């Protein structure tokens, strides 16, 4: 029955070929091992399309489901590593660290994240959440001599290993509140009384579920990791490790707790009204470019939770369409953060000023991905927010969409601040690149993957709202298999 | 007959929480790590009473023999003869952590006592080394193969995060602007 | 209930062998009258590859006991577990982790 | 009010903050006094 | 002057009580990841009293 | 010895590791308190397996995988301690607060 895990086991094989080539060839393999992982990720993406027609079987003795919801989130995490490898082909190759050793830990977080989306046992949820979390502490401290990545690998460890123990104590209680029954469909058949033991088991698991998606009482790691980590890892944990926490929350809170449902829809509203406020008002007071996108990912998380708390067939379709276009907004913005951090050092705001005459492909990429993150027409993040407020207005929730719209205008002001210091500043107002920009080439190592990860992302950011109707049908078929 | 399984429980149930108070409250860090094995060996003694003779021996092999040795090797590497004794660093923020720890315990003891547990009156452990290996390949098979990729990653990453930079430490490979080796290109600055 | 057979003598033998040093050190108690270790990361690296391989061996103990009671499908599945972690041993040699 | 007081026919002399609030309660009261007029005197 | 100061003062106060709000929750994070673990464990104690009634 | 006394022991071991997570100032005592949390969820789990559904022990399989992850969370975790110590020559959790705001 091991034909349903084929998109993950192709990524298991190419995880080992890029590992052995580092051992066999010894840093001469870094010229080809990124491109082998790209077709390893592309071959893992292209085998999800024959799995889309299959009628959603539950393989591996009831511990793994191969539904359309599990295949949608598997492609989002596989595209997150596909966009990350096109970034880090030059980024960690410039720090002097090994390139094949980076993309091995990057692919264990991918297959660890991709197995979260279809897991149904309490143990396989925790095992795949571990190898996503354990791999990500090694990636935020991969540079290993910065006193900023080492400080970010520590804070992510002592919260990540802590919140996965709060997650285990709620997962172990689900084994004990039922008579055994580690599987989540077998959990719901045993417990429906909504006792106090089910409440503490619910709070304990969304201390780790809402830790990967960074809601405000559990968000404290996110702005400190995202400025210390390497920027491709910052690009990965915002769409790959964040959608995997959202891949868990649909598979967990709807399968393990369909009786207790008005409680976690009451907690996640508090998680939404706090992360929409504190994601978007604290991003005003940010000077670093990676720190402005850090509170953005907390703020954009609250928009995804708008469709998660309404609990409708269009509500879960609103959070899957927003997470799909979220990959085309973060990985296009973080590409321009990397592409500006490689030409000049010190990637922060009030150093992008005086651009658009020296790097016009960077400013067209960074503006159209940050303006779409604010949700302005006719970009992809406008239509993604429209469907969140359409599904938000559909079943109650009139104060969430009003807070979702009022914090979207506060969202506009700090995104347009970066577009202010890219295109509206005169050429007598640039601090860095004042005749210091390196006169871009697109001929060095890894810049051509960095350019095609920018061109094909802004095209997927400008046109994914106009051409959203294939994406609206691809998302709405992944919701009928959600209870 | 029956009381000899109960008086050995509370002798072990007090041996774990006294050693757990020893790893937390003691001023010496090496005394915490040697008492950390006192936590792990007492829990391993608690598994034998709970009919878990394999996981009992699986804790002495890993938590006592592998993790506690790895902790102790990574404490004798960090001594520095510098404690600096700044107890009241910012405020009395060690009293706010005593509130939540007694609060979670007051939460769970209310939760553990009032919950009706559906304990089964069937005979347990029919040679529980074969029913745990039949479980590694029928039900818990996909967790079992992913544990190898988790361990392989934990050997890749913890080596490259702890090995000595003796290959090329002064290594300026290239530059568009100047970037130090084994450091992120976003250089720190004040606004 | 306690359906484990053979542990009746394990409690007393835990006490009697604990009474071997604590009484002999007491029986002896009535009859008797620039400081640096260099930071070399090889004690931690040799223990690092121990933890990865002590977890390897403890996963193989339930497979080795129930080996002829599982079949050939559970032998290829147990081989994928070892062959992944064989590359973990090759990674420790080539990266000079256990060089000392 | 320094740029509002250019060297032309302006700068009457009542630009104090004590005059700003007492000009507000007459101007904003006349709009609100006409709005409350409007919902009753019309029909 | 009632335009430039009174009804323009309300507009420049919506943008002022939001800038000083984000500069007050900027101090919510202060390093010291023990304090980050405190808020995680306090909100666990909050949600188990908030949701049982 | 009932089921109730095991879970209170696991809940007390949870809050001792919770207290050691927030009050400890050495970065290694925080990792030692994380192992107190991951053994609290194992002592809770085997007691849940010895008394509930002990014929097919699914908690003792799940108790194995927590021991394996915490073995890999400490090996990764102590390589993070040794990575800071090479740059910042102390191990002091009140000294790593440079990414404050």
């Amino acid at each position: 029955n091991a034909g349903t895990i084929l998109p993950e086991t192709i990524l298991i094989v190419t995880l080992l070929v890029v590992l052995l080539a580092d051992l066999i060839q010894g840093r001469q393999a870094d010229r080809w091992t990124p491109y082998f992982a790209i077709v390893g990720l592309g071959g893992a993406i292209a085998t999800m399309i024959p799995l889309w027609t299959q009628p959603a079987t539950i393989s591996f003795f009831g511990s793994f489901i191969s539904d359309h919801l599990s295949l949608f989130f598997r492609g989002l995490i596989a595209l997150s590593a596909l966009g990350t490898i096109l970034m880090s082909i030059r980024y960690v190759e410039q720090t002097g660290s090994s390139l094949g050793e980076f993309m091995t830990i990057l692919l264990t977080a991918t297959v660890g994240g991709m197995f979260i989306a279809g897991a149904q046992e309490l143990v396989f949820i925790f095992v795949a959440l571990e190898t996503l979390s354990i791999a990500s502490y090694l990636l935020t401290g991969y540079t290993k001599r910065d006193s900023r990545s080492n400080e970010a690998a520590l804070k992510y460890l002592l919260i990540g290993a802590a919140s996965s123990a709060i997650f285990l104590y709620g997962s172990s209680l689900l084994y004990g509140l039922s008579g055994g029954h580690t599987q989540l469909p077998a959990i719901a058949q045993a417990l429906s009384s909504e006792s106090l033991g089910l409440v503490v088991a619910l709070v304990f698991v969304i201390a780790g579920i809402s830790f990967k998606i960074s809601a405000v009482p559990f968000h404290q790691w996110t702005p400190d990791v995202y400025e210390g980590a390497p920027t491709p890892v910052v690009a990965f944990l915002s769409v790959g490790s964040k959608a995997a926490g959202f891949a868990l929350a649909i598979r967990f809170l709807t399968l393990a707790f369909p009786s207790v449902t008005d409680q976690w829809q009451l907690i996640f509203t508090v998680l939404a009204i706090l992360s929409m406020i504190l994601g978007n008002v604290v991003a005003l007071a940010q000077t670093s470019m990676k720190r402005m996108l850090a509170y953005s990912s907390i703020g954009q998380a609250g928009f995804v939770m708008i469709g998660f708390v309404v609990g409708t067939e269009a509500g879960y379709a609103s959070m899957l369409f927003y997470l799909l276009v979220y990959l085309f907004m973060n990985l296009g913005a973080f590409t321009c953060v990397i592409l500006f951090s490689l030409r000049t050092g010190t990637d922060q705001i009030s150093e992008y000023a005086g651009l658009y005459q020296k790097d016009p492909l960077l400013t067209l990429g960074l503006s159209l991905c940050l303006l779409s993150l604010g949700g302005i027409p006719p970009l992809a993040g406008f239509f993604g927010k429209i469907y969140l407020f359409w599904a938000g207005w559909q079943a109650g929730a009139y104060g969430l969409v009003l807070l979702g719209l009022l914090t979207s205008v506060i969202s506009i002001y700090y995104y347009i601040r970066v577009v202010k210091m890219m295109v509206v500043k005169e050429p007598q107002e640039m601090s860095e690149a004042v005749r210091n920009y390196p006169e871009v080439s697109w001929s060095s190592f890894g810049l051509r993957p960095l350019q095609v990860g920018l061109v094909m992302t802004v095209i997927a950011t400008s046109l994914a709202g106009i051409l959203a109707n294939p994406l609206f049908n691809l998302v709405n078929t992944a919701v009928w298999d959600v209870p | 007959a029956t009381l000899t399984q109960t008086i050995t429980f509370f002798a072990l149930a007090a041996a774990v929480i006294i050693a757990a108070l020893g790893v937390v409250l003691l001023d010496n860090v090496v005394y915490s790590a040697f008492l950390l094995g006192g936590v792990f060996l007492s829990i391993a003694g608690l598994y034998i009473l709970m009919n878990a003779d394999f996981v009992s021996a699986a804790q002495i092999l890993i938590y006592v023999g592998a993790v506690n040795v790895l902790i102790l090797f990574a404490i004798m590497l960090v001594n520095k003869r510098e404690t600096y004794t700044p107890v009241p660093g910012r405020w009395l923020r060690q009293g706010g952590a005593a509130v939540v720890s007694l609060g979670v315990f007051a939460l769970l003891t209310k939760m553990i006592l009032q919950t009706p547990w559906q304990l089964s009156s069937v005979p347990p452990t029919p040679d529980s080394i074969t029913t745990i290996g039949q479980h590694f390949f029928s039900d818990f098979l996909l967790p079992f193969e992913l544990a190898s990729v988790l361990l392989l990653m934990a050997l890749i990453g913890a080596v490259v995060l702890a090995r000595r930079e003796l290959v090329l430490e002064p290594e300026p490979i290239l530059g568009e602007e100047v970037v130090p080796p084994l450091e992120l290109p976003e250089r720190p600055r004040e606004p | 209930v306690f359906v484990l057979s053979g542990y009746e003598y394990f409690l007393g033998f835990l006490i009697i062998c604990s009474l071997v040093p604590v009484l002999a050190l007491a029986a002896s108690a009535l009859l008797r009258p620039g400081a640096w270790i260099q930071f070399n990361v090889r004690y931690y690296m040799f223990a690092l590859v121990f933890v990865i391989f002590d977890v390897e061996t403890v996963f193989l103990y339930p497979w080795a006991v129930a080996f002829h009671q599982l079949g050939l499908l559970a032998f290829i599945e147990a081989l994928i577990f070892i062959a992944i972690l064989v590359v973990a041993l090759v990674y420790a040699w080539r990266k000079r982790a256990l060089e000392w | 009010a320094t740029d509002f007081n250019r060297g032309i026919m302006k700068f009457d002399g009542a630009d104090s903050p004590a005059m700003i609030a007492i000009s507000a309660v007459l101007i904003l009261g006349f709009i609100a006094g006409l709005i409350w007029w409007a919902l009753h005197t019309a029909y | 002057e009632v335009d430039y100061n009174v009804v323009d003062g309300v507009v420049n106060l919506t943008g002022f009580v939001t800038m000083v709000t984000g500069e007050g929750l900027k101090y919510l994070q202060n390093g010291r990841a023990q304090f980050y673990a405190l808020i995680v464990l306090l909100a666990v104690l909050g949600f188990v009293i908030f949701s049982v009634q | 010895m009932q089921l109730t006394y095991v879970l209170i022991l696991a809940a007390l071991l949870f809050c001792i590791g919770i207290y050691g997570l927030v009050t400890s100032r050495n970065a290694v005592r925080v990792l030692m308190s994380i192992e107190l949390l991951l053994n609290a969820v194992n002592l809770n789990l085997i007691g849940f397996a010895n008394y509930l559904d002990g014929q097919q022990i699914k908690g003792q399989v799940f108790a194995v995988f927590v021991i394996t992850v915490a073995a890999a969370e400490a090996a990764v975790g102590l390589a993070i301690i040794l990575a800071i110590y090479r740059n910042r020559d102390t191990v002091d959790m009140e000294k790593f607060n440079l990414l404050k705001w």
